[PDB]
């Protein structure tokens, strides 16, 4: 399983420029695709979704028309067209692949990420963490919460809050998806807990490894609204 | 299909 | 011959088990079916909210 | 009481030829619960024939009031949904006998171009049809009251007598000429074919029956080529600009307007009710 | 009043049943037929002309695909499985014609090989289904009855001791068999050495049970 | 004087059960209240398959569901959205059985073609992978059912049972005692003990840890298409072609109740007890599926609504519905 981004430039402003998603190793056929910017000083924002098919397409707001996503399924590229780049679009560019079905970890890869840099919602549900940083040492428990301006908890009975770790100058890891399921390798130790707008994960037994940036997000509702990142510290 | 010929019209006229 | 002879041998292990009375286990399984009845949600019709499988 | 006849009569057929195809339709959209390409050809038959009987009752009134007191918009929604239903009715017909004409004649093609979805888009393609040919004459037609009597009558742009009669013999050409040819020229080749077959000239039982399937054939073809022709000869002594000057002869027209409508009614007899599918499906309730 | 993951759930059931009917459709224009015959009859010479658990063999002749499914591997209850192929364009049948006098220990091999056509041809599956029976050995057969008489295989047999006199009654003997003669055809062919002109016979019975096929569904007959 | 020792031991036995048969079950539960008669209604219908249905086999959380047919297709379906959750192209068309495992990782299916293929459900990848074919056998495959994850007991008609593990591929014990092709397999819930049904009008019951016969019952006079044990695990009911079920037990080694009607003739294809074992689900072969009640042994409802002959039936695990699936290209769900 391997997500290769390449077309990624310095460029002057009102430049246009196109991005390529190289996926090896699976069916990159029957996934949908996400594009993802995060800023330097910033957590992850939400760009772009293609679904399988690309029956379904969806744009974050700001975005919303100027960029444009393709996918070519024979020759498993993903093309993302931008143009009337600004000042605001200064960002490191993720790939990633989720399927979405019953039983499913979606998010359970995350793409190397190509850098761009350029020489200069009312209904979207407002994800808050009310801590920026703990200093912690190893070996103790640890709780982290974040907290949501809606109630995430579908009619359904499931409640779509994914657990997110970004070791500093690594990719993004899935740890807890939908709030209750472990996600594949990933150790016991992790366990995500809460109700309603209240979410509490909790690390007993910390190791020198979990050290980075936990994000909190929602998938209720199409335009991703993530969290501003609790930067976990030694 | 030829109810609305005219030929009413023309059998009037006539 | 000698299958006659494994024949002859599974019918003396078969012989050889011990057989409960059936009024005993027929009193077990009549125990058993009243015991889970109130459970299943088949025999007796469950009401629409708790069950799960609606006009949906 | 001619008229009063004449608009019973309308009353019965239009009243028996709509509880057919209500019950076909019904039939076929819910009870059967079958996708094949023959019930889509069936169920768009009986649903151009109930378009076609929606014409009746409104004409009927004006054969008694004498007059047009609908209006104008109601006399073009009138002509527009009888001459297109019609002519989407003899394409769907000519199209099951093409249909039927393929799938003997040619049967290891057959396979591949016999499907739902492929029927389906061939009826589309008639009805588009059928609407390019629909839309002039639907505008055309209008109602007129020179002398305080409202006539519902397609308008023949100056002059008459060389417009009209190039307009009736194209729509004579159109609906009768091509339709009757090839359904008797592929029903012919069918039966011919059907003869070649091994199968059915094994013994004097199927021969029997093959002897049943080509008369069916032939008593299809005669009762559509006998019921339509005199409403086509009538329409085009009008368009040749023969006038009549009797009320007989606008007996005739009614008449024989009543004996088109007879084919149109009994369609869904002579093609739902004798199929075998539908046979099935009626034994089992 | 539907998440986005089951929109995409949605979706996905949507494609899949779209690659099924496509997969459907290709499927159906495909022409099955069972292998049936006796283990010496010779099925495999007939297979090798034309070109563990189930051998299937597929081949395309003007422009009509055949799969040829061959159960003669398994020694099980035949039963069991004579339902599974309810659906079959035709059976193929394939018999030894030159083992009349040859008895293997069932006093006659054409006994064995009439039995086993009896069996096959009055079954409830195959009420419908044709027959394409293949005399696998002609020459063999043609030296045999020179060097020895057929009375010993019929009890009862008319004077003439000619080759086509004798092909003649077999088949008729075989045709015979057939308690339904309206319903099903069986056509009786005579193996050669030509591959094309075998082909050409199977192909002209398969094209007659799809003009069958084809008028069952119009409803015409 | 060896088939004279084996008629003289058959007599004792003979005598032995038949002095334990003193109460019959149908006098014991005369008390009993009688149950309302089921009626039951489909929730859902399920479309997709176009050729008939073999087997069907449920999930451990009562929800998702195996289905396979002859157009080279095994589709796992979610019941309560009635989408398709997978696809799976066979290499062999002609499936007889399907399985599903209590972790739910894996499925098995066997066919004419004496093999065994196990599909993994859950890969990186994403896509389903074959994950071991077993070709141990002389005969078609007539059922398959998963012990665990790393072990599978399968069922065929060379008049044998095998159990196989999956890590190496070899069959770990071999259960030879029958004498006509082996048709089903049942397991106990605590997975200790299997019975198995044969075209020999008998059923044997095995064990797993020892791979030795325990019992055999002869009691049939047609060969028997389907078996399922009791929730308790101390009783088995049976199923044959002569429009008859009958009951019997571990512990007294015998028939406990006979199931038949009058006016049915037909085959019966496959069995399936509820969750408290009250009712007793039947598929017969006259296009409905009849429910017994297993005590009192008189109708308690029909199942109708099916265009071809019902071949697969089963309760989830937590009894709210059942799935029926037949010739007819469908499947539905009652409750």
């Amino acid at each position: 399983v391997q997500l290769v981004e390449s077309g990624g430039g310095l460029v002057q402003p009102g430049g246009s420029r196109k991005l390529s998603c190289s996926a090896s190793g699976f069916a990159f056929s029957s996934f949908g695709m996400h594009w993802v910017r995060q800023a330097p000083e910033k957590g992850l924002e939400w760009v772009a979704y293609i679904s399988s098919g690309s029956g379904t397409i969806y744009y974050a707001d700001t975005v919303k028309g100027r960029f444009t996503i393709s996918r070519d399924d024979p020759k498993n590229t993903l093309f993302l067209q931008m143009t009337s780049l600004r000042s605001e679009d200064t960002a490191m560019y993720y790939c990633v692949r989720s399927i979405y079905y019953y039983g499913s970890s979606p998010f359970d890869f995350w793409g190397q990420g190509t850098t761009l840099t350029v020489s200069a919602g009312s209904a979207d549900i407002v994800m808050t963490q009310a801590t920026s940083s703990v200093p912690v040492t190893p070996g103790e428990s640890v709780s982290i919460s974040c907290r949501s301006s809606k109630s995430l908890l579908h009619s359904n009975g499931n409640t779509y809050l994914y657990w997110f770790l970004q070791r500093p100058g690594q990719s993004p890891q899935l740890l807890i998806y939908r709030m209750s399921n472990l996600a594949s390798g990933v150790p016991d130790r992790f366990s995500g807990s809460g109700s309603g707008t209240a979410f509490t994960l909790t690390i007993s037994r910390l190791e020198a490894e979990d050290v980075g940036v936990y994000y909190c997000m929602q998938h209720l509702e199409y335009p991703l609204t993530f969290g501003a990142g609790t930067k976990l510290e030694l | 299909f030829g109810g609305f010929t005219g030929a009413r019209k023309s059998a009037r006229k006539l | 011959i000698a299958q006659a002879r494994k024949l002859v041998e599974q019918l003396k292990m078969e012989a050889n088990i011990d057989r409960i009375k059936v009024s005993k286990a027929a009193a077990d399984l009549m125990a058993y079916c009243e015991a889970h009845a109130k459970e299943d949600p088949l025999l007796t019709p469950v009401p629409a909210s708790e069950n799960p499988f609606r006009e949906k | 009481g001619l008229k009063v006849t004449i608009v019973g009569l309308y009353l019965a057929v239009c009243v028996g030829g709509l509880l057919g195809n209500c019950l076909v339709m019904y039939v076929i959209l819910r009870h059967t619960k079958m996708k094949t390409a023959t019930n889509i050809y069936i169920f768009n038959l009986a649903l151009a024939d109930t378009l076609v009987l929606l014409t009746l009752p409104f004409q009927g009134t004006d054969i008694l009031l004498g007059f047009w007191p609908f209006g104008n918009a109601l006399c073009k929604t009138v002509i527009a949904i009888d001459y297109y239903n019609m002519f989407t009715s003899t394409f769907t017909l000519t199209a099951m006998s093409v249909d039927r004409y393929v799938a003997i004649c040619h049967p290891i093609r057959a396979l591949d171009v016999r499907t739902s979805s492929k029927a389906q888009a061939v009826n589309v393609a008639i009805w588009a049809l059928a609407s390019v040919v629909g839309v002039p004459v639907a505008i055309m037609g209008s109602a007129q009251v020179e002398d305080e009597e409202i006539e519902c009558l397609v308008e023949i742009p100056t002059p008459q007598d060389y417009w009209g009669p190039v307009f009736a013999i194209c729509i004579f050409l159109f609906s009768f000429i091509v339709p009757v040819l090839v359904i008797s020229v592929c029903y012919s080749l069918m039966i011919r074919r059907l003869r070649g077959v091994r199968l059915l000239s094994g013994s004097r039982e199927k021969d029997r029956n093959l002897r049943r399937i080509t008369r069916l054939v032939l008593v299809v073809v005669a009762v559509f080529v006998g019921c339509w022709t005199p409403v086509q000869v009538f329409v085009l002594a009008q368009g040749l600009g023969v006038q009549p000057s009797s009320e007989t002869a606008v007996a005739i027209l009614r008449f024989c307007t009543a004996l088109g409508y007879v084919n149109s009614c009994l369609n869904p007899i002579l093609y739902a009710f004798l199929d075998e599918n539908f046979k099935a499906c009626f034994r089992k309730f | 009043t539907l998440s986005a993951e089951d929109k995409a759930a949605v979706e996905r059931s949507k494609m899949i049943d779209r690659n099924l009917r496509e997969d459907g459709e290709k499927a159906a224009r495909e022409v099955k037929l069972l292998l049936l015959g006796a283990g010496e009859s010779g099925k495999s010479t007939i297979v090798k002309q034309m070109k563990t658990g189930i051998v299937e063999t597929h081949f395309t002749f003007k422009d009509l695909h055949f799969k040829m499914f061959d159960v003669g591997a398994q020694r099980s209850e035949r039963k069991k499985w004579i339902h599974c192929f309810e659906g079959v364009t035709a059976i193929i049948f394939c018999v030894a014609l030159s083992d009349y006098d040859l008895v293997l220990a069932e006093m006659n091999r054409m006994h064995e090989s009439m039995k086993l056509f009896d069996s096959i041809c009055n079954n409830k599956w195959f009420t419908d289904t044709s027959i394409i029976l293949f005399l696998n050995k002609k020459d063999l057969f043609e030296e045999k009855i020179k060097k020895s008489p057929l009375t010993i295989c019929y009890p009862e047999y008319a004077g003439s001791n000619t080759y086509e006199e004798a092909a003649a009654y077999i088949q008729c003997q075989f045709e015979d068999l057939n308690k339904r003669k309206d319903t099903k055809e069986i056509y009786t062919h005579f193996t050669c050495s030509t591959d094309t002109k075998n082909v050409q016979f199977v192909f002209d019975a398969v094209t007659d049970v799809i003009i069958k096929n084809n008028l069952k569904d119009c409803g015409l007959f | 004087q060896l088939r004279q020792e084996a008629e003289q031991l058959k007599n004792q036995i003979r005598d032995a059960r038949k002095a334990c048969a003193d109460a019959t079950l149908s006098q014991i539960t005369n008390n009993i209240d009688p149950v309302g008669r089921i009626q039951m209604r489909t929730r859902r219908t399920l479309r997709g398959h176009l050729a008939k249905i073999y087997a069907m086999h449920w999930g451990t959380d009562s929800r998702l569901l195996v289905s396979a047919s002859q157009d080279g297709k095994l589709i796992i379906w979610d019941s309560y959205t009635t989408n398709k959750v997978h696809a799976i192209p066979l290499r062999s068309s002609w499936v007889m059985t399907c399985a599903y495992a209590p972790s739910g990782n894996y499925v098995a299916c066997g066919g004419l073609d004496n093999i065994c293929s196990i599909y993994n459900l859950k890969t990186r990848e994403g896509n389903v992978r074959v994950s071991r074919e077993l070709a141990g056998h002389t005969g078609y495959l007539s059922c398959c059912r998963f012990l665990d994850d790393n072990q599978i007991v399968t069922s065929s008609g060379d008049t044998t049972c095998a159990l196989w593990d999956i890590e190496t591929g070899q069959q770990t014990t071999t259960f030879t005692g029958h004498t006509g092709d082996v048709m089903s397999l049942s397991l106990a819930p605590d997975t200790r003990l299997f019975v198995s049904g044969a075209c020999d009008a008998s059923a044997k019951l095995w064990d797993v840890r020892e791979g030795m016969c325990r019992q055999t019952f002869t009691g049939h006079e047609s060969d028997i298409n389907a078996i399922c044990f009791f929730p308790n695990g101390n009783a088995f009911a049976t199923g044959s072609d002569d429009a008859t079920c009958r009951l019997f037990d571990l512990r007294a080694d015998q028939e406990l109740m006979t199931y038949s009607h009058d006016n049915i003739i037909c085959g019966i294809t496959s069995v399936s007890f509820s969750k408290s074992g009250r009712l007793l689900l039947a598929g017969y072969d006259d296009f409905n599926c009849n429910v017994w009640d297993a005590l009192k042994a008189d109708r308690a409802g029909v199942l109708a609504g099916h265009d071809n002959r019902v071949s697969c039936l089963g309760v989830t695990d937590d009894g709210m519905a059942v799935a029926t699936g037949s010739w007819d290209s469908f499947l539905k769900i009652w409750n």
